[PDB]
């Protein structure tokens, strides 16, 4: 009566089991591959992140410059 | 027979016939480096959320 009442079958604390590590080890897989991405591209610049600013190109002026030598 | 310019005619912006080509690259400029790859794409909600210590959303 008491299981019966109050208690659950063991399938469900062992499916909420697999379910909640499956989405902890996904977790820590993306927490390691975060960290990897970060170092790469703060170390080569060549993604998103980490981009700093250079001069814009629609500043320069090309008229001629009252000088043929510029 | 020659005719003085009057004013305003010296300081005009005229046109030149030649034969001289055109420089393709008069400043001698290298090669431009490639842009980044300028990502693109549709956005989907973070995988498990923030993933930050024990924070669930
Ligand atoms: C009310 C009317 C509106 C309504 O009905 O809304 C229903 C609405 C429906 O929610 P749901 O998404 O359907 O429910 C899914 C589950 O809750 C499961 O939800 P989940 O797991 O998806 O989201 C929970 C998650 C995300 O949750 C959060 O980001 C917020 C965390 C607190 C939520 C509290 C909500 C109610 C606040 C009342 C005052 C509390 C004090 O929490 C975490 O990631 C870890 C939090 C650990 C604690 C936070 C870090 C510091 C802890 C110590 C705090 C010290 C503070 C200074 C002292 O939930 C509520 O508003 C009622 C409260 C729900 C509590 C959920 C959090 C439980 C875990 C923390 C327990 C702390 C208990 C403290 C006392 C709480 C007394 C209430
Ligand atoms: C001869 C008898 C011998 C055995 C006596 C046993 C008496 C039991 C009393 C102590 C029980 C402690 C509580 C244990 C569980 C409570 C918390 C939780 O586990 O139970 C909840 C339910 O709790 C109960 O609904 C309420 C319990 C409250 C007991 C109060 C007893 C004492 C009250 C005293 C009041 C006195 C009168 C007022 C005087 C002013 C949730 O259960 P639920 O998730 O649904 O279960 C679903 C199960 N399924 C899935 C298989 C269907």
């Amino acid at each position: 009566w008491i299981a019966r009442t109050f208690y659950d079958g063991p399938e469900k604390n062992y499916e909420k089991t697999m379910a909640i590590l499956q989405i902890e080890a996904e977790k820590a897989e993306l927490r390691l591959k975060e960290l990897e991405v970060r170092r790469l591209m703060r170390a080569r610049g060549d993604g998103p992140w980490y981009q700093y600013p250079t001069i814009d190109k629609a500043l320069i002026d090309h008229s001629p410059k009252t000088t043929p030598d510029n | 027979g020659w005719v003085r310019p009057d004013l305003g005619e010296l300081s005009k912006v005229t046109k030149v016939k030649t034969d001289r080509p055109l420089p393709e690259n008069p400043y001698h400029s290298r090669a431009r480096p490639e842009p980044n790859p300028e990502a693109e794409g549709d956005l989907k909600p973070a995988k498990h959320g923030s993933r930050l210590f024990f924070w669930t959303m």
